């Protein structure tokens, strides 16, 4: 019944401005506190602002104050928060929560939406064939060099659902070096034709990256 | 602020184990205002316990909270698989609100010797004028592992990178990948490639080595 | 912006316990379970407790928290249109102590009568009796305790009515001072002192009470009076009347309206759990009641017992039941001078911290309207207590109690009802229930429950209208014993009783010619809450 769903969110750059919104449903909106919760990338929970049910009584942190400002519409059942002035540590996965009772906690929390706020630039992803120079073979797929995050790696159109590792991102010089590995038969492959695919939306940079030997 | 902190930060636990994690506060905080949330890997965080120690809806029996004033714990009578998550404190006490730093548990496994295979930069990233030797390490327990280059012989320790996966949710196991990032030309000039992984596991290194002359 | 609070919790609590609990708790309920059904009498009053009484004491106490101002401001801020609550509503507690305060002189005077070996109202053979006074109550005579509290101490004999108030009793008129001087060094530093005479004011009591209650169960007969008190007859459950009785005393126990409460609460935290508060208070206040009518009713059966009284004789509400009928029984019983001295005492505080909060109710409601008075709140108070006492002097006449109850019958009687209406209907639909939820929470912690709610909006007016209604039916032109008051003392009272919810409409009607715009965009303005900048 009960549902919170984050929109806005993306790429903003230092001092730049950017409007998230929560969309309710499933409750009288007009009777329950929302507050904004964000979660740093090392998973690091942290209140940002509460909103009353009327909107009368608003609380922010003191990181944040002066900043941002939350908003309310119990009309269409939504929620806003209005930033500005953003610095790098605004980067976090923002959630939408409803803690009216307050000797109750947040009772229900959004999908949440991604904000990063970097002065980096996006670029495209660039897609490796990993192949090898046995009971298994297990070949990979370099993605070297893309921002921001994230980026979408399946093999074979997605088939394939375990036998592969897709190791999480790591920033460097301002780009994402991506990596993933999937283990199959000896008999399986090469007579088939194993394929890594990359989906990067925010460069556009779609691939398809069929192995081969020698 | 009213810093909450909990210990401990990583936790490990095999099924059926009693554990304790506890979350004490700078400030004394009152015990109607405390709350733990449990949160699971790429998903929102859902209320577990309000109010020190009230169970939430559809929270198993098998959880329970206790405290008060500047120390509290929450504690789980017999672990099973499916709690293996992210644990977060909340104090309600005053504004502005704050979480604790979390607490991680993550289940035991028999330890297991790591699966390393290595790959020679594709003939792609050579036209571009790098050369990324990528070592996959899969399927191993205790996440701490130690990759070793060398090249030719010489213990090469710089332009790598690693990335650990999360616990898997099925043999509970993990991975890295380690990407060393070379010029074209450092490549060539250079006769050999070698990742070594030095694990608990073994008293001595599981070897991968390749060379372009074959 | 920081204004003063209570220097202890129990001090609020003690203050607001103190003023809910009356002598009302005394007299006006032990005899209504007697009169409705016993123990089923508690039925109606239980409900009407539960969705009448409590949710109003909780309103009052909740807004008083909220916009820590006094009734003249927090009804100004709330909303502009009906700022004419306040003004209404104190000046009903300016009236009140005009008569009040004399219940607590009587028991002082009887008090100071009281140290003798022998009780001056048990026989019948004094300068003040008549042929037609016995021992005790009986069907067709006079009692020896009722004619010296007539004859004797009020000398009401020598009164034809209100036209003729006669001499003035200095022996009450110091009475009067002196409970005018304790009500002056209590309030007038204010909360600091007055949040610390309320712990013997409205604790006293309840120890008094205690000893009472032993003295009263340990005397024979004393079971037979419990079974008079509290013998079920659910038959008055489906009598509209023991409701009636029940929705009365339930909403007039309490006292909201009076805008105390609210000027109680107003020094209190922001943060307080104010929904504790009124519900730990009303229920204290309803147990008072309980408590006392087994002190009553046990020394009421002895009487009917082992003195030969009949129970309808004795029975009694009103202030002859405590200074007529209990004293009567006390001076039977042995070591009657300590059981005597310490029931006038309980009397004396129990009208006290009742007189208090209704004191306070006035300055700290006019302290927050006029910064002047604010820092001359002692000289405030004296010209106050000073014009209390200097129109007290008609009291202390030799027909004082003609005006006493005058002002007894109109001054809060009809006044409260139609004010505390308008205090319902402003908060749940001009104001709205919804942001009253929204405040609370700030508060406290959480919104109201749906319960709350309802009974704030609906249940309510229904209440005070079920009252309303009733005190009309049952209405017949002013009478005490054989006098009849002529017609325009009536008129009279209906003037004192109308000067204060006059207020209503005169205040909304001259604050809505301002401020400038057509008729729609004014009411707009009269509706917009202060905290809307
Ligand atoms: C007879 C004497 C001794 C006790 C009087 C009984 C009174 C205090 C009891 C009886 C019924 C009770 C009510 C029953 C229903 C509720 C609903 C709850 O959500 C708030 C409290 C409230 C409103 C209770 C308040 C206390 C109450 C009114
Ligand atoms: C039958 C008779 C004698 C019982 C006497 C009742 C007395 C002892 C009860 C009734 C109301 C009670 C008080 C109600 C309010 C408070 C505030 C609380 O924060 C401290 C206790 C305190 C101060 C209570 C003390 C005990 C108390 C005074
Ligand atoms: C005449 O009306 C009252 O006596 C009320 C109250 C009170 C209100 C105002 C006042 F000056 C003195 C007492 C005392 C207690 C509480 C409410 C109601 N009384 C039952
Ligand atoms: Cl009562
Ligand atoms: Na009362
Ligand atoms: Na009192």
């Amino acid at each position: 019944e009960v549902q919170l769903v984050e929109s806005g969110g993306g790429l903003v750059k230092p001092g730049g401005s950017l409007k998230l919104s929560c969309a309710a449903s499933g409750f009288t909106f007009s009777s329950y506190a929302m507050s904004w919760v964000r979660q740093s990338p090392e998973k690091r929970l942290e209140w940002v602002a509460e909103i009353s049910s009327g909107g009368r009584y608003i609380y922010y942190s003191d990181t944040v104050t002066g900043r941002f400002t939350i908003s309310r519409d119990n009309a269409r059942n939504i929620l806003h928060l209005e930033m500005s002035s953003l610095r790098s540590e605004d980067t976090a996965m923002y959630y939408c929560a409803r803690g009216e009772v307050r000797q109750r906690g947040f009772d229900y929390w959004g999908q949440g939406t991604t904000l990063t706020v970097s002065s980096a630039k996006t670029t495209a992803p660039s897609v490796y064939p990993l192949a090898p120079v046995g009971s298994s073979v297990t070949l990979g797929c370099l993605v070297k060099g893309y921002f921001p995050e994230p980026v979408t790696l399946t093999w074979n159109s997605g088939s394939l659902s375990s036998g592969v590792h897709t190791f999480p991102a790591v920033l460097q010089s301002d780009l994402y070096t991506l990596s993933s590995s999937v283990t199959v038969t000896s008999s399986t492959w090469p007579s088939q034709s194993i394929t890594c695919n990359v989906a990067h939306p925010a460069s556009s940079t779609k691939v398809d990256k069929k192995i081969e030997p020698r | 602020e009213n810093v909450l902190t909990q210990s401990p930060a990583i936790m490990s636990t095999s099924p059926g184990e009693k554990v304790t994690m506890t979350c004490r506060a700078s400030s004394s905080v009152g015990s109607s205002y405390l709350h733990w949330y449990q949160q699971k890997s790429g998903a929102s965080p859902k209320l577990w316990i309000y109010s020190t120690s009230n169970l939430a809806s559809g929270v198993p029996a098998r959880f329970s909270g206790s405290g008060s004033g500047t120390s509290y714990s929450l504690t789980i009578s017999s672990v099973e698989a499916e709690d293996a998550a992210t644990y977060y404190c909340q104090q309600f006490s005053g504004y502005p609100l704050t979480f604790g730093s979390g607490t991680k548990l993550e289940m035991k496994r028999a330890d297991a010797a790591p699966t390393v295979s290595i790959f020679p930069p594709s003939s792609e990233q050579l036209t571009s004028g790098g050369a990324s030797v990528v070592c996959f390490l899969n399927n191993f327990y205790p996440k701490d592992i130690n990759v070793k280059w060398k090249i030719d012989g010489s213990e090469r320790q710089n332009g790598v990178l690693n990335s650990w996966t999360d616990q898997d949710s099925k043999d509970s196991t993990y991975s890295m990948s380690s990407t060393l990032t070379l010029t074209k030309d450092e490549y060539e000039r250079h006769n050999s490639y070698t990742c070594e992984a030095t694990h608990k596991t073994s008293t001595s290194p599981i070897v991968k080595s390749f060379n372009r002359n074959e | 912006d920081e204004r003063e609070t209570w220097s202890g919790k129990v001090d609020f609590l003690l203050s607001v316990i103190g003023f809910a609990v009356d002598l009302a708790n005394v007299w006006r309920f032990p005899y209504l379970c007697y009169k409705n059904g016993g123990g089923a009498f508690l039925v109606p009053y239980g409900i009407m407790l539960a969705v009448g009484g409590i949710p109003l004491f909780y309103m009052e106490l909740a807004l008083g928290q909220h916009n820590r101002k006094g009734a003249i401001t927090c009804w100004g801020r709330l909303v502009p249109l009906f700022k004419g609550i306040g003004y209404a509503v104190v000046l009903i507690a300016f009236y009140v102590g005009f008569y009040y305060n004399v219940i607590i002189a009587w028991s002082l005077r009887f008090f100071f009568a009281s140290f003798t070996n022998s009780l001056p109202w048990t026989s019948c053979n004094n300068i003040w009796n008549t042929p037609n006074c016995r021992p005790f109550e009986s069907q067709g005579f006079q009692s020896a305790a009722s004619e010296y509290f007539n004859r004797y101490i009020l000398e009401l004999n020598r009164s034809e009515g209100i036209h003729d108030l006669g001499a003035i009793k200095w022996d009450m008129a110091l009475c009067l001072l002196i409970v005018y001087l304790i009500c002056y060094f209590s309030l007038w530093k204010g909360i600091s002192t007055s949040g610390k005479v309320v712990w013997f004011t409205a604790l006293f009591p309840y120890a008094a009470l205690l000893i009472l209650l032993i003295r009263g169960l340990t005397l024979p007969g004393s079971f037979l009076g419990i079974q008079y008190y509290l013998t079920p007859n659910f038959s008055a459950i489906y009598k509209a009347e023991v409701w009636a009785d029940a929705a009365t005393q339930v909403f007039f126990s309490l006292g909201p309206g009076f805008g105390v409460l609210l000027a109680y609460a107003s020094y209190n935290k922001y943060h307080n759990n104010v929904y504790k508060d009124a519900l730990l208070t009303s229920f204290i206040n309803s147990a008072t009641s309980f408590i006392a009518g087994f002190v009553i009713f046990s020394v009421l059966g002895y009487m009917a017992h082992t003195l030969g009284v009949r129970i309808e004789d004795v029975a009694t509400e009103g202030p002859g039941l405590v200074f007529v009928v209990y004293p009567a029984a006390i001076a039977t019983m042995p070591a009657s001078t300590f059981w005597a001295l310490i029931f006038f005492m309980m009397l004396a505080t129990l009208g006290l911290d009742s007189s208090f909060g209704g004191m306070e109710a006035i300055i700290t409601a006019l302290s927050d309207e006029f910064p002047k008075i604010k820092r001359n709140r002692e000289l405030f108070v004296a010209g106050l207590f000073s014009l209390y006492f200097v129109v007290g002097l008609a009291s202390c006449t030799q027909g004082g109690f003609y005006f006493f109850h005058l002002l007894d019958r109109y001054a809060a009687g009809y006044s409260i009802l139609v004010a505390v209406f308008f205090e319902a209907i402003a908060v749940s639909w001009i104001y709205g229930t919804n942001r009253f939820s929204e405040d609370i929470r700030d508060m406290i912690g959480f919104p109201p429950g749906r319960y709350w709610q309802v009974c704030w909006r609906f249940v309510a007016p229904i209440f005070l209208l079920f009252i309303t209604v009733y005190l009309l039916i049952g209405y017949e032109p002013l009478t005490y014993a054989d006098y009849v008051y002529p017609s325009w003392a009536n008129a009279l009272g209906w003037c004192i009783a109308g000067s204060s919810v006059v207020m209503i409409p005169a205040v909304a009607i001259f604050k809505l010619l301002s401020t400038p715009g057509s008729l729609r965009q004014r009411f707009t303005i009269l509706t917009t809450p202060w905290r809307d900048q």
